[PDB]
């Protein structure tokens, strides 16, 4: 989307691979806050937003 | 220590890092006491 009205969507009932996030090192830059990306995998959510 | 690796790779060469060179081959201690030295080396190491 265009950044005046950026897009969302809701991640729901379903099983994740950071690592494999992580592991696409194409990614410029992949910078978190209160979270490490290593323990995203150990680690899980009531709802995921992107 | 000396070796090549892909530039954007340079940020896994510290204490507690992680990632594919990290984990594996070049760990570097939590307390490691010294200097890491890099430089784009495109003009040798490139064909």
């Amino acid at each position: 989307a265009s950044v005046y009205a950026w897009n969302r969507k809701r991640i729901s009932n379903c099983v994740a691979d950071y690592s494999v996030l992580y592991n696409s090192a194409s990614f410029s830059t992949f910078k978190c806050y209160g979270v490490s990306p290593t323990k995203l995998n150990d680690l899980c959510f009531t709802n995921v937003y992107a | 220590d000396s070796f090549v690796i892909r530039g954007d790779e340079v940020r896994q060469i510290a204490p507690g890092q992680t990632g594919k060179i990290a984990d594996y081959n070049y760990k570097l201690p939590d307390d490691f006491t010294g200097c890491v030295i890099a430089w784009n080396s495109n003009n040798l190491d490139s064909k």
